[PDB]
């Protein structure tokens, strides 16, 4: 057997994998999309060492699932870095990235190139970015 | 629109842009898209072109 | 070079060819083998072998006759095939001989 | 070896083309030539050995163990199980050569496998294979023309057999049965010269019957001029000698006729059963007395009879024998000179043949019995019979005098005739030297080779004699250069002269012809190969 | 690329699909051009493949070739195809259409790679080679005389031509006086079936033949058939489809009797049957017998008392083939053997060829089929002789079809090339570049005549397309010179609708390759 | 083995080992064309263990895949090579080393002799690099800092700091300067790989940070000690501070025990007596290689001084160089005793650790005797940091070329189009072989352009025709040569004078490119057989 690259070594290209990026990040949406806002349910996640979790937590229930997709693991790593980060919307963000991703499916299917709607998507957050700053409003954190 | 070249599971070979065609030659097991195959054959069956 | 010791063998898996002082060698000891076999029932004072087959009856036969022996016996070099014919073609031809003919040959 | 396709792509995805590549297998160009090279070489230093009456035999083993010593190469070709398919084709050469020939089986591999060695340095050179397969053909043309020159005719009457006798003895010279060197050429000789349409220069072998039987000697084969039988007489107690035999050939069973379509003779009365008696009864006799009242004194069927009739034949003095096998049928009625009769109504004293002794022989202490039918008047049918001490000497002895008769059977379609011991091969090997001498183009080289290849025959032969090979060729070459004799070749017997033309060693033109040109055609099919695939395991 | 519960397809289904699966189908095809390439030329090797079974076939033919190539590569298919469609329409050539489609696609494979779309590239094929295949039409030399002497000297150039490729070469002018006598013997169907070709193993090329006539093997004669006699000096001749033998009247007949005179009554009707069977065919004149059918013993000594001759079980084709050649029709009864339906021949007679028997009916004048026969030194030996000669054989009577020979040595191709050059330099720019790769690769048949040859083929093409823009059609590779020459002059003559059907069926798989863009191959 | 030759092997010969050669390095460049110029896109590389990679870089992906065939790895180490001399082009260079062999092997196989193909090869490459030199260079000083922000830009087109590249390239050019440093021979250096790049998920990429200073992957060793220190004097030492032990060659034996309290306290007191003589200069930030025990954190505790332990060489010798400081791996001086000079200490308007996402670090922050810098890239994961820090370690190398070599070049395949039009032009001079092999030069330089607008999705045959009829106008009429700066625009698929856009990359990245592509196309062309050995 004469090969280039070793056997076990499996490669993936184009709009299958595109698509599949953007499935994986909105199934991890999914997972979660239930357990955001003040009326959401608990659920119960078994640790592999015969513990169990019971929460509301977007990070907690991330990091107590286990995924082999590559951009299902980014999902669940851009969940604890908001966890990390802020300590709080680590569910609403998995939700924003994965309708994000589902929004730009659209276009991809459509013949706009990545980095055109990659452009697009960073004057957007910058414009974010401008109105909640415009929107916001100041605190007296004296004021128990 | 391009061509496929369909095998089947007797290796038989079919090269067409005809939609039936490869609907039939290719081996369809989900329901859904079963389905709708059943509606594209009867397409075919009714008029022959759609 | 040779039809066996070439960098190309010749032959279906299972085949053979014994070249000159191979053939020979393999051809005089069958021969040589089958004589000393049969004589020692040379004579007046020979004396008899027992045959005692192999097969699911287990013939047994007692026999001075050379023919007889080399009969019923599983030969596999073919030098000792071609003694083996002749020394039936001997019991044909006459009813005696079929001893001192091997013995002779050998 | 090399595989089919080493590529899997250039993107990663499967790359199957051919069905089973991985297990299949491919050698192309100069490599894949010599590869076939060396298993033609091998081949051919295999049957090299076997040439000349100096050679040896070679001790074939078959699947089931039975034993064949041999010096045809037709037929050790044919025993040896090879698997490469360059050595099948060689195989097909010898056979081609047997079938065309029926001598020289041995001279066509040996020569072929020289060409290809001659090749082999050729294209080492950096030749166009396709190239030395022309310039193996001119030289091949000339080798011919130069045997049609330097030929001599023989007399092919029946008058003075003396030149087909020495023919003869020349192919017998190296099998076993040189023992009996003249006895076996006198009776291939008379066998053909019997049994041969000098008109059409047609000479069927169904008419020669070469039977064999252990015990005897070898010494004791002899031609009759009739017919061999391996029956005996139907019944025990009639004669084993007749003498002046007027025979009766029938293939009708001496049975009760009985039709070939479905039928049921149906028996409805104790009358009706008793006229079925009698009918049989009737039967039996009428057949006897139709067989009796025709004249004959001896009765020859096909399929066999019962007791009755072995009785009635008995009592009416008819020796009979039965259950003769077709071919052995025809050759009794063309010996004698009698007419097959289907059926007894049919006899007549016309379709009678006449056979002055029809006697059974017995062979020693093994209470099997022989037919001999000979002293005919003019038989057109012979038998040889074959005796020896083995099996082995008797089928050795079988094929060496086929290939005597296919001799006598080529000097009947044409009688010229060249002279052996590698004289030929040497003179050929002058001229094609000397058209090499006066060719100017690239083919020089590869008819140098065709020369230096046609040259292995006298070198095989004195090696196999024991004489040096290049001294001897050398000597023998330089004396047909000076004095101009093409008769100068080996003195494998050691008779002292070289003149084969004195030493009566005498070969067929139409065969040394045949070797050339199957050893060229062949020599060539296999140079334009230059790519082999073949199934894994 | 991500799990679904339940799968759209079956588990195993291989989708291979874009840019990548076409340049892959480029590649496979032009494996199977490689595993063809050096049979092509004069200088072409031949090619030994080997079965499961063991049983080798050598072969210098291209559709031979790749039929056994176990090729399954559904894209690499259709270079077999279309080598076995070569084979049907015409003959010959089935090396060159391969060779011209995997080069086809060859050179539009840089632009496949950048993303050219295919349908411009079949465009530009059809484009070219419908102007390829008018250029051919319109610069064939056609003679226009219909003289018999320059028509036979031209069927025996093009047979040279197409004969120049075998192992057979060296005896090329024999054998195509051959095969042209054969063809121009046949009758207006021109049908392959009315050409014989007998395989003896034994001889040479030149002691092979051929037999204005019929010739066939002996057939398992009885007892009493060489009592029978072997020449006749000018026989009638019975052709039947009759079963010669006693023989139950009838499967489902059964005879029934209740007295022994009619069972002996019954006994002798069946022998008087066949007497009267042998009888009739004997009285017809006939003194040479055939039959479809068995010929018992009893019927064999019957003929050989009378003096003549039969053989049973001959082949249909043979008996075909003898019927074309005598002039009479096959009898399934014996009740009317008129001299009309009895053939006729001046010269019957059986005679031994390399170890085998043979009849040979030699004279017939009003004889529309003939027999070769062939010798040679080995089964592949004649067989590869009998393709030979097949290919011949079809080039004639292509030839005969429509006499408009062009030159060879790769001269139509340079010609081609460079009238294809000069159109693709007159467009707009896109089709220019794919018209060009057209005409670029058109120079593949004399680079691979050079190739096989062993010359430089570079400088051999640069002299052809250099003495070709000079004025000169006819211009192509010379083999035995390492040159150039006009091959015209040189008889190197092949009839158009040889070019003309390959140019056709190279660019239509060129084209179908290129127009695939996905495989999907399902689990078996 | 079947064959004479008893090798215990494999052997490949002929066209069928070239073949193989070429189908093993497209293969390679076939897995990276992907991967090339603005439109180029990511790829994701999983290490049979879940472990993920982003990525851009040519290099490191033929890095981290798994390569078997030999042919395949030379082109590998190609890549790896670039990036070592030049830091950019690790797809470009063996995208052309692959064209190379391709078009090489078709020549072969035309059975132009390989030696010819290597000679034409060898004379196009050195007139490509003469040509360049020579037409196709613009001066950094005639065009000023906008070139090296325009240059920085360029880089980091194709990368996940792309349309950021406004910001992310002053950020860039800002630390090279900073970095910058003269050194005897009066010749100004770069040394990139001093500017320490940190990461850290968390806020936005245009929240990524530049310290004008150096920072430290490191924190205070006791949460008692300070986290802030304004006016730093700073002790760079490479030793341990702990408990002082005998060395091999010494033992304690007493056989008197009132010496053993002694001895026992005089193991600490000597550690603490270095740290007191450290700490009296006025060190108030001590780095160290080694360890602190706690015994020695106490004291700078009490002191008020922050310690830092376990710091890496490479920092330490970062924050010396930049700070003011010497490097002390003993106490020791000429006279035989234990010192510390208030000279072999540092300076830095502040150093503080601050609280990064959810870590903490040190930043040195206006340290003098020197200018450093370090930069702290702020993702959405650590896939994304990996990413932009591999981005961020091309564009330093490349600002580093510019500053270096004051030459650039046109990109957009400008520089490409141009020698594909010179050298189809210089062939028709040089012999008759070479000038085929010159021409497939020529031909092959052209699968630049053709792989960036394949990638860009447009008409590469119509893109490259105009840039090429572009160029030979250019080339042909001396009133136009100012197109020689025509290249690709492939957000509008349309030719653009390049050096007015700018897109500008350093000449020795090209010049590199085509000089390593040309002598990995000699080596594996070079090969014409193949001897592969059974392992044992
Ligand atoms: N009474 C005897 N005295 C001397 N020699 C004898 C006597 N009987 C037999 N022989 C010798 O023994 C041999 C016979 O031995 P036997 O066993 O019959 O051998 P084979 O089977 O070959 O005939 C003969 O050669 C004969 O000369
Ligand atoms: N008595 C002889 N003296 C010299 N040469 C002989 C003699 N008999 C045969 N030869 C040569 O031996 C060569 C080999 O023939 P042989 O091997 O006997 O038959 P085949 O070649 O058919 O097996 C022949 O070319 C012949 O010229
Ligand atoms: N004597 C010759 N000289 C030069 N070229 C020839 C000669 N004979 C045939 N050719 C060329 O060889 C090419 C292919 O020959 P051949 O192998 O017979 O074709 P195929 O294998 O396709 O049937 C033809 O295009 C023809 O032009
Ligand atoms: N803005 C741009 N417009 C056109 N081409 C560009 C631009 N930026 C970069 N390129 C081209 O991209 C090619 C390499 O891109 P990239 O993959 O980022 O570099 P590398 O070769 O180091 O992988 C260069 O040849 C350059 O000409
Ligand atoms: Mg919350
Ligand atoms: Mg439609
Ligand atoms: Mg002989
Ligand atoms: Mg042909
Ligand atoms: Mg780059």
């Amino acid at each position: 057997p004469v090969l280039v690259l070793s056997q076990n070594t499996k490669r993936e290209s184009g709009r299958k994998v595109q698509s599949g990026n953007i499935n994986a990040a909105k199934t991890i949406a999914d997972i979660i999309r239930t357990c955001l806002g003040p009326k959401s349910m608990m659920k119960m996640l078994l640790d592999p060492m015969g513990g169990i979790v019971m929460t509301n937590d977007g990070n907690a229930i991330l990091r107590e699932i286990q995924v082999q997709h590559p951009a299902a693991k980014s999902m669940i790593e851009i969940s604890r870095t908001q966890d990390e980060e802020v300590g709080d919307g680590t569910t609403s963000v998995i939700i924003l990235a994965g309708e994000m991703l589902s929004v730009a499916e659209h276009f991809l299917e459509q013949q706009m190139h990545p980095t055109v709607v990659i452009s697009a998507y960073r004057k957007a957050l910058d414009d974010m970015i401008s109105t909640l700053k415009k929107i916001s409003i100041p605190v007296d954190i004296s004021d128990s | 629109g391009m061509n496929k070249m369909v095998i089947n599971h007797l290796e038989k070979l079919f090269v067409t842009n005809d939609a039936a065609t490869i609907l039939r030659e290719l081996e369809v097991q989900h329901p859904a898209a079963k389905m709708i195959v059943m509606a594209s054959h009867m397409q075919e069956q009714e008029v022959g072109d759609g | 070079a040779s039809l066996s010791l070439a960098p190309v063998n010749i032959f279906k898996a299972g085949a053979d060819e014994e070249r000159a002082e191979t053939a020979r060698l393999t051809s005089f000891i069958g021969a040589i083998a089958i004589g000393d076999l049969v004589k020692s029932t040379l004579g007046p004072k020979g004396m008899d072998k027992i045959l005692l087959s192999s097969g699911r009856d287990a013939s047994l036969m007692v026999t001075n006759d050379g023919a007889t022996i080399l009969k019923n016996i599983g030969v596999d070099n073919p030098a000792a095939k071609v003694l083996v014919d002749m020394s039936r073609v001997q019991d044909d031809e006459v009813g005696d001989g079929t001893t001192s003919v091997t013995v002779l040959a050998a | 070896a090399s595989m089919g396709t080493l590529a899997f792509d250039e993107y990663g995805r499967p790359f199957l083309i051919i069905k089973d590549q991985d297990r299949k297998s491919r050698l192309m160009g100069l490599e894949a030539l010599k590869s076939h090279i060396m298993a033609a070489k091998a081949v051919a230093n295999t049957m090299r050995t076997s040439l000349g009456p100096n050679g040896l035999d070679k001790m074939m083993v078959d699947k089931d163990g039975d034993v064949t010593v041999t010096n045809d190469g037709a037929t050790i070709l044919s025993m040896m199980d090879v698997d490469h398919q360059i050595a099948k084709l060689m195989v097909e050469l010898s056979k081609s050569q047997d079938d065309e020939i029926g001598d020289g089986t041995t001279g066509v591999v040996v020569l072929a496998g020289a060409l290809l060695e001659e090749a082999e340095q050729l294209l080492d050179r950096g030749i166009h294979p396709i190239r030395i397969a022309d310039g193996y053909e001119q030289a091949a043309r000339v080798a011919i023309e130069h045997l049609d020159k330097i030929s001599d005719s023989v007399l092919v009457d029946i008058k003075d057999t003396e030149p087909l006798i020495q023919t003869a003895k020349t192919t017998l010279g190296s099998k076993v049965v040189n023992s009996c060197h003249r006895q076996m050429a006198e009776i291939a000789v008379n066998a053909v010269l019997t049994v041969a349409d000098m008109e059409r220069r047609d000479v069927d072998f169904e008419l020669i019957k070469v039977e064999g039987k252990v015990g005897g000697r070898l010494e004791d084969t002899k031609l009759i001029k009739g017919v061999i039988v391996d029956k005996d007489f139907s019944h025990p107690q009639m004669p084993k000698k007749v003498e002046d035999a007027k025979i009766a050939i029938l293939t009708c069973p001496f049975e009760p006729p009985k039709p070939k379509t479905k039928h049921k003779l149906d028996v409805t009365s104790v009358e009706d059963y008793k006229a079925l008696q009698k009918y049989e009864k009737e039967k039996f006799e009428e057949m006897i007395q139709q067989i009796k009242e025709t004249g004959a004194n001896l009765a020859i069927c096909q399929w066999g009879f019962d007791d009755e009739a072995n009785h009635l034949l008995l009592q009416n003095n008819l020796p009979a024998v039965r259950w003769v096998g077709g071919p052995e049928i025809e050759l009794i009625a063309i010996a004698t000179g009698g007419r097959i009769v289907p059926r007894f109504s049919e006899l007549t004293a016309e379709k009678l043949g006449f056979a002055g002794l029809v006697q059974e022989i017995s062979f020693g202490t093994t209470k099997d019995k022989m037919l001999v039918i000979e002293q005919c008047k003019n038989s057109r049918a012979v038998t040889i019979f074959i005796r020896g001490g083995n099996k082995m000497i008797i089928e050795e002895a079988k094929r060496s005098l086929h290939d005597a008769l296919c001799v006598i059977r080529n000097l009947i379609r044409d009688n010229r005739v060249v002279y052996g011991g590698g004289a030929a091969e040497i003179s050929c090997a002058l001229a094609v030297s000397q058209e090499a001498d006066k060719c100017p183009t690239l083919e020089q080289y590869a008819m140098r080779a065709f020369a230096d290849a046609l040259e292995v025959i006298p070198m095989a032969l004195s090696e196999n004699s024991g004489m040096n090979p290049i001294q001897t060729m050398t000597e023998v070459r330089a004396r047909q250069v000076k004095e101009m004799n093409p008769a100068l070749g080996i003195d494998c017997l050691h008779k002292g002269t070289n003149d084969m033309k004195q030493q009566h060693v005498i070969e067929t033109l139409i065969g040394k012809k045949q070797q050339i040109s199957l050893a060229t055609q062949m020599v060539r099919m296999i140079l334009k190969i230059d790519d082999i695939r073949k199934p894994g395991e | 690329m991500m799990p679904t519960p339940v799968i759209l397809l079956k588990e195993g289904t291989d989708s291979s699909q874009g840019i990548p699966q076409l340049v892959s189908n480029i590649s496979a095809c032009q494996v199977i051009a490689e595993a063809v390439r050096t049979t092509l030329g004069p200088r072409g090797m031949d090619k030994l493949i080997v079965d499961g079974r063991g049983k080798a076939t050598i072969s210098n033919d291209g559709a031979t070739i790749l039929k056994l190539l176990d090729v399954v590569h559904p894209a690499a298919k259709t270079l077999v195809d279309i080598a076995k469609s070569q084979d049907a329409e015409v003959g010959d050539g089935t090396t060159s259409v391969t060779l011209l489609a995997a080069e086809f696609l060859k050179q539009v494979k840089p632009y496949v790679e950048e993303g050219l779309h295919p349908q411009i590239i079949i465009r530009a094929f059809r484009t070219a080679t419908q102007l390829a295949v008018n250029k051919i039409k319109e610069i064939a030399v056609t003679v226009k005389k219909a003289d018999k002497v320059e028509q036979r000297k031209l069927l025996e150039k093009c047979a040279m031509t197409a004969l120049s490729s075998k192992l057979i070469s060296q005896q090329k002018a024999f054998f195509a006086k051959m095969v042209v006598d054969a063809v121009m013997m046949l009758d207006d169907l021109l049908q392959l079936k009315m050409i014989g070709i007998k395989k003896v193993q034994g001889g040479a090329l030149e002691d092979s033949q051929l037999v204005a006539g019929v010739a066939f093997k002996k057939t398992f004669s009885y007892a009493g058939f060489e009592m029978q006699p072997k020449k006749y000096h000018n026989p009638k001749i019975a052709l039947l489809n009759v079963e010669l033998e006693l023989k139950a009247e009838k499967d489902n007949a059964e005879i029934r009797v209740h007295t022994v005179e009619d069972y002996q009554a019954i006994v002798d009707a069946e022998w008087n049957i066949l007497y009267d069977k042998l009888e009739k065919i004997h009285h017809s004149g006939a003194k040479v017998v055939l039959s479809k059918l068995p010929i018992g013993d009893v019927a064999t000594q019957y003929f050989a008392d009378r003096d003549m001759f039969c053989a049973g079980r001959v082949p249909e084709e043979d008996l075909k083939r003898t019927m074309m050649a005598c002039g009479g029709s096959i009898q399934t009864s014996v009740n009317a053997l008129s001299a009309d339906v009895l053939g006729r021949c001046q010269v019957f007679e059986e005679t031994q060829i390399g170890g085998e028997r043979y009849n040979f009916f030699t004279g017939c004048p009003k004889a529309k089929t003939c027999t070769f026969i062939l010798r040679g030194g080995a089964e592949q030996f004649m067989e590869e002789t009998e393709r030979s000669l097949h290919d011949a054989i079809m080039i004639v009577r292509r030839a005969i079809k429509n006499d408009s020979v062009v030159a060879g040595g790769g001269a139509i191709e340079m010609e081609l090339s460079k009238y294809l050059r000069d159109y693709s330099r007159t467009i707009p720019g896109k089709q220019q570049l794919l018209i060009g790769a057209y005409a670029k690769a058109l120079e593949i048949i004399p680079r691979q005549l050079c190739d096989n040859a062993g010359f430089d083929a570079t400088n051999i093409l640069n002299k052809l397309r250099a003495r070709h823009a000079q004025g000169g059609t006819w211009y192509g590779v010379d083999i035995n010179n390492e040159d150039i020459a006009d091959n015209f002059e040189a008889f190197v003559w092949e009839p158009a609708m040889v070019r003309i059907n390959a140019l056709t069926a190279a660019s239509e798989a060129a084209c179908l390759i290129v127009s695939v863009d996905e495989t999907i191959k399902n689990p078996r | 083995m079947e064959g004479p030759l008893s090798v215990f092997g494999d052997r490949s010969t002929g066209e069928t080992i070239r073949s193989q050669n070429v189908m093993a390095a497209a293969s390679i460049a076939n897995i990276v064309k992907s991967s090339l110029g603005p439109v180029g896109l990511d790829k994701m590389l999983v290490d049979d263990i879940g472990d993920v990679t982003i990525t851009n870089d040519g290099a490191t992906i033929l890095k981290l895949l798994e390569v078997e065939h030999p042919a395949a790895k030379v082109l590998c180490e190609l890549a790896d090579l670039q990036d070592k001399e030049v830091g950019d082009g690790t797809t470009s260079v063996v995208i052309i080393a692959a064209e190379l062999l391709k078009n090489a092997d078709e020549l072969v196989k035309q059975k132009i002799h390989p030696t010819s193909v290597i000679s034409g090869y060898r004379l196009a490459c050195k007139e490509a690099v003469r040509y360049i030199n020579e037409n196709l260079i613009v001066n950094t000083d005639e065009l000023g800092r906008d070139c090296l922000i325009n240059a920085a830009k360029t880089s980091m087109s194709s990368k996940i700091i792309g349309i950021n590249g406004d910001f992310f390239a002053n950020m860039v050019v800002d630390a090279v300067l900073a970095i910058k440093y003269t050194d005897i021979r009066g010749q100004p250096r770069y040394p990139v790989n001093s500017v320490n790049i940190l990461k850290a998920h968390g806020r936005s990429q245009m929240e990524s940070m530049l310290i004008s200073g150096y920072a430290l992957n490191c924190v205070v060793g006791s949460q008692g000690m300070p986290k802030r220190i304004v006016n730093a004097k700073i002790a760079c030492l490479d030793f341990s501070l702990q408990k002082t032990k005998m060395k091999l060659g010494v033992q304690v034996v007493i056989t008197d025990p009132e010496k053993l309290d002694q001895i026992r306290q005089r193991e600490s007191d000597i550690t603490k007596e270095r740290i007191q003589k450290i700490l009296a200069t006025g060190a108030n930030v001590i780095l160290t290689t080694g360890g602190i025990d706690d015994m020695c954190l106490k004291y700078f505790v009490e002191a008020g001084a922050m310690a830092v332990r376990r710091v890496l060489k490479r920092d330490l010798k970062r924050i010396a160089k930049a700070s003011g400081a010497t490097i002390l791996s003993t106490l020791a001086n000429l006279e035989g005793e234990e010192t510390f000079e208030a000279a072999m200490l540092g300076q830095a308007e502040e150093v503080v650790q601050e609280r990064i996402c959810d870590d903490e670090l040190i930043l040195i922050k206006n340290t003098k005797a020197r200018t450093s810098a370090s930069i702290i890239l702020r993702g959405a994961n650590d896939f994304m940091c990996d990413e932009m820090e591999r981005s961020l370690h091309d564009a330093l190398c490349v600002v580093k070329r510019v500053l270096e070599s004051k030459s650039v070049v046109p990109g957009g395949g400008a520089v490409e189009a141009a020698l594909s039009i010179y050298l189809e032009n210089y062939a028709t001079s040089m012999g008759s072989r070479e000038q085929l092999a010159i021409a497939e030069f020529a031909r092959s330089l052209l699968v630049i352009p053709n792989t960036l607008a394949v990638n860009a999705a447009q008409d590469s045959t119509d893109l490259v025709a105009k840039l090429r009829a572009f160029h030979n106008e250019a080339q042909v009429n001396p009133e136009r040569k100012n197109l020689k700066w025509i290249g690709l625009d492939l957000s509008n698929g349309k030719p653009r004078d390049n050096k007015q856009a700018g897109v500008f990359e350093p000449t020795i990245v090209k010049v590199k490119s085509l000089k390593f592509a040309t002598e990995a196309a000699i080596t594996i062309l070079r090969i014409d057989d193949l001897i592969k050995l059974h392992p044992e």
